């Protein structure tokens, strides 16, 4: 319901991946897999969104719904819901 | 544990806490290193660590959450915030940030922020939507900050004399011409207590520039509120940093519709520090002051204004006169017409050991019709009229002994008209 | 034997002792090398050797135990302390370490420490649990150092005038402004004598910067306690090292709840040496003085404080004016208002041959109510009121004449009262 | 019973073995021959302890109880009581 901003370290890592523009792995709350590219992270109306595309779709996604991520260069970090 | 409470405990308590925690060799370190070691040892357990501070933004882009307990001094206990958070939440210099923190990782020196909980004593969403201080329209002071204690004690006598001499309003720009050995320090002390008593809502800020440590300790002990200081041991860059941090914090607090009072001690020392720290411009006036040097303190002094939207920022500074150095004489000379409140102190009254040493015939305010009422203004002008022909020290002692038996101001006026 | 007694032994006796031991050609060798050879031979005999010294930690991390007899001058007789001992015992610069020493081995040209017995005149265990000097909370001076010997001698006249003019408190930051040939040396000497007489418990320190060797020997012979000095035929780095060692030792002594007094002559020479040694900053003030160069002397001069927990560090420094060089004038100007005690010597009084040449009107203390009693303070105020209107030389001659016909200050006060 | 600080030379040699990670042959107060691999030492309660991971159990012990320590490469040093 009410949106909760993500932790500082997780946000920093995600925008580090954004500026590096590296291929990324996305896990939703149900536990699925999306091999996709993150383009930018945009905050609008006190809610931040990230644009991520599998084939150039540029889909806007919330930051709290993200479960985890993994890439060999940067160790995997699991976000905290509370 | 909370960081702001670790910085308030005495050093012996911190040492005992570190010793019973399992740490050793903590006695010979500085306070900040002790705090950092204790925090690292606690975070080794993995518990939640809270903290708070004032954000200072460096030239590179990242910022540090300095603490007011150490007068915004750099140290190993400061929390490091990457430009990530400055871009995410639109943070300027002086924003009070409070939230959770984490121990540094490998290759990281200082602690890092983890989750912001409050910005400028407010939620981040409401904090990011506030109008900047520069966009706020200045106005004349209209609401008066009455600083009469009302208890009738001998300490309130100087406050009553000051109120009869020059009223103080919210957002007023105050300047005190204090010659040496004129009891300026105790005047600031009683002003601080009067403000802390009469108006608990207004945020009180006392900053000391180029002062001795004993004055710093006594000001911290007796003045209730927030007191920062910069002793003469520290270089001029420290004075510049302290002044800039305080003025930025004051502006950010005023943006949230709050009343802020800053007692500057003193303006001449800040101007000299700015002159020392500024690059040379090639044009030097008399006394060795650079033309571009004196412009920097004007940003501090010009920030005093009454915000039309809400709240105000008032700066009651003091200057140094006839101290023997022509540099301070020039600094006072250029700061002459830039303040609507002037308070003149004299050496002749102080050498007679009668306090306060206010020169009533030459000290006053401008646009005082807004601060006071109609009959109060009439009585004040009548009292000034009768004082005017009398001699300086004579007028002072006449004011003192007329105010001796009186408890308040209005009854003094009634017995004056009689 | 003991290193300290060897360093205190006269050179001729050292030569005779060495010849008796079996050495030769010791007559035309430096005293440090004589001591080194004697110690090496006595170690070859195989007995235990004691020693002591104040620790100076160098850039790499090892330390040397300098001796106060040679004013902490680097020499072959200094004791080497490996970084292992500094990590084992938490030792900082200025720590006085006494213990057994070890003969140097091949590849080493310094004696090495063997087993520490005393640190800062205390057990090694208790020395590691003393809070640092910086963390100690400063305070105002409240306990007075009485300078009046009271024996009625003519030498006590200057001390009595000192007590009448500027009371001295434990932790008072004193500045004595002295023009040339105004009898400053006799004033410092009398102050040191009176302090060593009245208060034998407090540690007395005399610091001389850029002084002729005859004055150094005079201070060494007459002043009770210990005296270190650096003659003008030494590099500025020598003055810097001597001052830093003195102030570190004073801080380490204050850490152990002791009262230390440092008489410095002169602050101007120390500031000039610091200006010479410091790297250029790019900003040069008037008179060719670096800006940041004055940050170091203040950290010296500002170390004077009355520690609330216990102990005290009282620094009285002499300043030089009228010397004809703008550097001295600007150095004085920067140090204008950083001292609790001010004392102005007068060339005009000195040329009239009356002594001590003290300007009563332009001398005093800050917050003298703490040191003295109510009746004494009232009497002093009466005396200052009486003296102030008249001339300067007349004031000093009147004060001397009135103090001459009485023994103690109290009797003079009663006589003045009548 | 009270711990006594050891001489400077013995402490320096022991720390040299610790930093260089030498192969220490230890002779205790009783005279037990132990194969000690010295790594580091700590000071707690104003008493110095040396910790050795001999056979991986990582035992800590006092310093006043060591009669001797030796090494095939470096010169053996007897612990001086004085």
């Amino acid at each position: 319901d009410t949106y909760q901003p993500i932790n500082c370290d997780d946000y920093d890592n995600l925008e580090l991946a954004c500026q590096h523009h590296l291929m990324l792995t996305l896990e939703l709350k149900d536990g699925e897999k999306l091999q996709a590219k993150a383009s930018d992270l945009v905050s609008r109306k006190n809610v931040e969104y990230l644009v991520v595309e599998a084939a150039g779709e540029t889909r806007e996604l919330r930051l709290d719904k993200i479960t985890s991520f993994s890439h060999p260069e940067i160790g995997t970090v699991v976000v905290s819901e509370s | 544990m909370n960081l702001t409470e670790l910085k308030n405990t005495p050093v012996s308590e911190l040492i005992t806490l570190g010793e019973n925690m399992g740490l050793e060799n903590l006695a010979r370190m500085r306070k900040q290193d002790i705090i950092f070691a204790i925090l690292k040892q606690h975070a080794k357990s993995g518990e939640d660590i809270f903290g708070d501070g004032v954000l200072e933004i460096l030239q590179d882009g990242f910022g540090f959450l300095r603490s007011a307990d150490s007068s915004y001094l750099a140290g190993p206990d400061d929390i490091y915030v990457s430009p990530s958070q400055i871009r995410r939440f639109n943070l300027r210099t002086g924003d009070t940030i409070s939230g959770k923190i984490r121990p540094p990782k490998e290759g990281e020196r200082y602690f890092a922020l983890l989750k912001v909980n409050e910005v400028n004593f407010d939620k981040p969403e409401n904090a990011r939507n506030k109008i900047l201080f520069e966009n706020l329209t200045p106005l004349h002071a209209n609401s008066r900050l009455r600083m009469e204690r009302g208890n009738g004690s001998t300490e309130d006598l100087t406050a009553r004399v000051l109120d009869l001499a020059s009223p103080i309003g919210r957002g007023q720009r105050g300047l005190i011409v204090a010659p040496p050995k004129a009891g300026k320090t105790m005047l600031l002390q009683n002003i601080a207590q009067s403000i802390a008593y009469n108006h608990p809502d207004c945020v009180l800020m006392v900053l000391l520039i180029d002062e001795r440590p004993e004055e710093v300790t006594e000001m911290q002990r007796l003045v209730k509120g927030e007191v920062v200081a910069s002793t003469f041991d520290e270089p001029a860059s420290r004075h510049v940093q302290v002044a800039e941090m305080v003025i930025e914090k004051a502006k950010r607090l005023v943006e949230h519709k709050k009343d802020v009072i800053i007692l500057l001690d003193s303006i001449t020392r800040l101007a000299r520090a700015y002159n020392t720290v500024v690059p040379a411009s090639g044009k030097v006036l008399t006394g060795g002051v650079d033309a571009n040097a004196l412009h920097r303190p004007k940003r501090f002094f010009g920030a005093a204004r009454n915000v039309e939207e809400g709240g105000s920022l008032t700066i009651i500074a003091t200057a140094l006169i006839d101290t023997g150095s022509k540099m301070d004489e020039v600094i006072y000379e250029e700061f002459k017409g830039t303040g609507n409140m002037e308070l003149h102190l004299s050496r002749k009254i102080a050498e007679k050991r009668v306090f306060p040493a206010i020169d009533y015939n030459r000290s006053g305010t401008r646009k005082e019709e807004l601060l006071t009422t109609q009959e109060e203004l009439q009585k004040m002008w009548i009292l000034r009229k009768i004082i005017h022909p009398m001699g300086e020290i004579d007028a002072m002692e006449f004011l003192i002994n007329k105010l001796a038996m009186t408890k308040t101001n209005d009854d003094f006026f009634e017995m004056m008209k009689r």
